[PDB]
DNA sequence: CATGTGATCTAATTAGATCGCATGG
DNA sequence: CATGTGATCTAATTAGATCGCATG
């Protein structure tokens, strides 16, 4: 019932087209880059109840490393986090389109401290998420190999979502609808 | 009266154990030293020169924040991290983010797991270390992930040899000025053996290589012995450092591999002089 | 009741100096110790070692009755000469009469060159040191130029290595029974750092050869470490020989080129014994 | 020692010769009667201190090397520290006032390094014979004083190098060098002759 | 029925030169 | 603008396995 409105953090990516297509002055706000962003920083912002991060597609305009992305997501996560006695919901997304390697996996799961639920999408390319959401993990997918996704990331290299809103929508019962 | 206790600490990337050596030197009383490491030369000389005191614990991404809540709590956290893709003079340094450099992120993390509670204020004590000879962009993200600026101490002022580093921390009047004791050896003819005569006041700064112990771009030898030029034998690296005579000599190492180990440490009356006020933290001998 | 003098010792293939570091740990008092020697890592340890007290005069052939005449009167002969060619462990020894097997006649001569006149009763002490392990003819040529047939004196009884050596000589008491002293140790295990494991009570000959450390003919390792297999360090051997810990920590000198020194040397406990009585005839404290 | 003494005060001298029997040299100049005062030593490598004081005492000792042959059951160098070992046996007690004189000989048997050893060994250079009508030569050592005043046909050790080279190549002792370093001790001792 | 104050070979280091250029003095 | 918690390359030098047999 007392569900008040959304507060989003997002980094490296506005996810503002696909947040509003889900229906939830702006609550949403985007740091330009992170690297001069302190605590100061995010705390005058007001309080976040989700933190948003993921990696670019495999492509061009990086210029960062791809771990650059996830320490610098796991920087600010600590920096967004309430006191203790702070009752209001907490949740938080990263989430990674094929560009992470083997040993820069691990090093996802050890700083995030849970091993990601892979999404894929076959009729185009498939993506990888770590959240403390029980409607990822908890909720049964579509299970592929991690080879499996290998063979189709080489497909994409040789190429060149709906499902990052289709993992986003499972946190309207804890915010406001519409 | 609350009696002090004795310390507990994490040390990370820990060498030949000078965090160890400092505290048992400043009469600090040590309940347990955890110590992460993956050399085996630098484990077989903490594990000998400390009596087996030291709690090993392997490789530091093996440690989970499960294990720093079983193993703590901490008192202090320690450790510096490997540089070699971090100092300029390597001109292959794959930098912060990638190569060796990115287990500095593994200190930023077991920081956070072993920091109190907000609401604890129980004593809580941390150090990180690492060389001045590193780019623009990677000294600001240290700071960054730290959220503190460093204080730079040159060894130079201590001991016989340069060694400028940056020290990241939270350690009462780390940026106090730097006194000489005369337990210092202040000039290299101090720390040479008998017969062995000083070219220098003071050496640059010694790496791993051997390229570091001679001086200079020309590479002139720093020792003469009997009118014949010589370079510095391990024993007088090792007061160079402040260690005790013969702390390296162990397991066969050669001068090379003892070299290894040295050049790689921490400046022994520098780590002394910032972990000299937590004496009045903890209990003592 | 009459005073007695620091003692005039003139070693030949002085080595790493065990005969000055023994009279120094008697008491004995010394004037004088003038050193033949060629090897410049031996040089180094006995000239760092003992702060230059000792006096090197180089090649054994180079020392004149002359030089004797100026530089004496000795009261103390000692030496051994190289015995890779008298050893029967080497195919190729070239004998007593070749090879560095005749540098034992310099020192018959130098010996006979120190010799008091007939007639002068003053104390004068010599001793020669060689291998069990020499061809029958070769020790039969020994004791003729020699004059005496020597003592067969196994380091074993007083020290963690088999060490059978022969010694020639007039020092009192030469054969009256070896004794463990409290500051000898006996079994490997008490020669080890910390965290190892002897597999041997006493281990083998220690030659200049890595092959010797290996125990038998299956070459069985002589410590466990970490339920590992290892062979001795430096240290270890040094203890084993009965020298002080990093004695021959000098010179960047490999643990090769160290094994190479303690592998020619004296059993130090061993000369210990021969030595003792002679601080009942010169000046001690 | 290098005094004389007059011909009525000079007695048989008393010669110790190891390696070498130079009896018939000896007599052929007078030292010796030929009636039944030398000793000659088989085989010196069991003869200890006493042996040769009960020897009774020697005021020469001889010692040569074997010549140019396969006569080496030993090393060259095993003559002359066997000969400076008996040597020193002989030597007379630093009291006795009588002359005393020793003699080594090298047929060009010691090659650069044994050579060094017996210079060092005897504390003097060895002087070079030659045999002119070039055929032999030989060094020696001794502290008659007339071997180390009267100066031979000085010869070089690269031209002592090249017959040594044809003596190798051809193979006894040359005498008639030998004969004549015996010559300035009898101004020291008793003459004979037939 | 082992044992050795060593030496000869192999593969294994090191010794030393050389390269490197961003940086803050 | 002299410097450096390093890395590469390759002679020239050591490390380590196997080899001896006389002798006690
Ligand atoms: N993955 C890892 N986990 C733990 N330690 C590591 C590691 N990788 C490298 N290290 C160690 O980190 C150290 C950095 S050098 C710092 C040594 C220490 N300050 C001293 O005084 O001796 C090296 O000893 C290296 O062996
Ligand atoms: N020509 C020579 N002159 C002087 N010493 C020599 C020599 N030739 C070899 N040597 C030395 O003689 C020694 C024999 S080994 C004996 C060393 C001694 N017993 C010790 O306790 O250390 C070796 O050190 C060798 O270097």
């Amino acid at each position: 019932w007392r569900r008040q409105p959304v507060r989003v953090l997002s980094l490296f990516e506005d996810i503002k087209k696909e947040l509003t297509s889900l229906g939830f002055p702006g609550q949403l706000k985007h740091v330009v880059d992170v690297t001069d962003t302190v605590r100061k920083d995010v705390e005058e912002w007001g309080p976040f109840d989700l933190v948003y991060g993921a990696t670019p597609p495999l492509g061009h305009t990086c210029d960062r490393p791809p771990s650059w992305y996830l320490f610098q997501f796991h920087r600010l996560l600590q920096y967004a986090r309430p006191k203790p006695g702070s009752p209001r919901p907490f949740f938080w997304m990263f989430v990674d389109n094929l560009v992470l390697n083997k040993e820069d996996l691990d090093v996802a799961s050890r700083f995030l401290e849970m091993e990601p639920v892979t999404i894929p999408d076959v009729h185009q390319n498939a993506v990888r998420v770590w959240s403390n959401i029980p409607a990822i993990r908890s909720r049964h997918w579509a299970l592929v190999s991690e080879e499996e996704l290998s063979l189709l990331a080489q497909n994409k290299q040789s190429s060149k979502t709906k499902l990052v809103k289709n993992c986003f929508l499972p946190l309207r019962e804890y915010f406001k609808y519409f | 009266a609350e009696k002090r206790k004795p310390i507990r600490v994490l040390s990370l990337f820990d060498g030949i154990a000078t965090g160890l050596l400092v505290l048992k030197d400043l009469g600090i009383q040590v309940d347990r030293y955890i110590a992460s490491e993956v050399c085996e030369d630098s484990i077989t000389v903490g594990m000998v020169r400390h009596q087996g005191k030291i709690m090993y614990v392997g490789d530091v991404r093996s440690v989970t924040q499960k294990h720093i809540q079983e193993w703590g709590p901490f008192d202090l956290v320690i450790g510096g991290s490997p540089c070699n893709d971090l100092s300029i003079v390597n001109p292959a340094r794959k930098g912060l983010y990638e190569g060796t450099g990115r287990l500095f992120f593994e200190f930023y993390r077991l920081l956070h797991d072993a920091r109190p509670k907000e609401g604890d204020d129980r004593p809580f004590f941390w150090l990180f270390e690492n060389v001045v000879a590193m780019g623009v962009s990677d000294k600001r993200d240290i700071s960054r992930f730290l959220e503190s600026n460093p204080v730079m101490i040159d060894a130079k002022e201590v001991s016989a040899a340069h060694r400028a580093r940056y020290f990241w921390g939270n350690l009462p009047g780390m940026n106090r000025p730097l006194a000489s004791t005369v337990n210092d050896k202040l000039e290299l003819q101090e720390c040479l053996e008998h017969g062995r005569i000083a070219k220098f006041s003071k050496v640059r700064t010694i790496t791993t290589r051997s390229n570091s112990i001679k001086q200079g771009k020309d590479q002139h030898f720093p020792v003469f012995m009997n009118e014949k030029e010589d370079i510095l034998w391990c024993t007088e690296m090792e007061r160079v450092f402040g260690f005790p005579v013969h702390y390296t000599d162990v397991s066969n190492m050669s001068h090379l591999a003892r070299q290894r180990l040295l050049g790689r440490s921490w400046s022994v009356p520098v780590i002394r002089h910032l972990f000299a006020p937590l004496k009045e933290y903890f209990a003592c001998v």
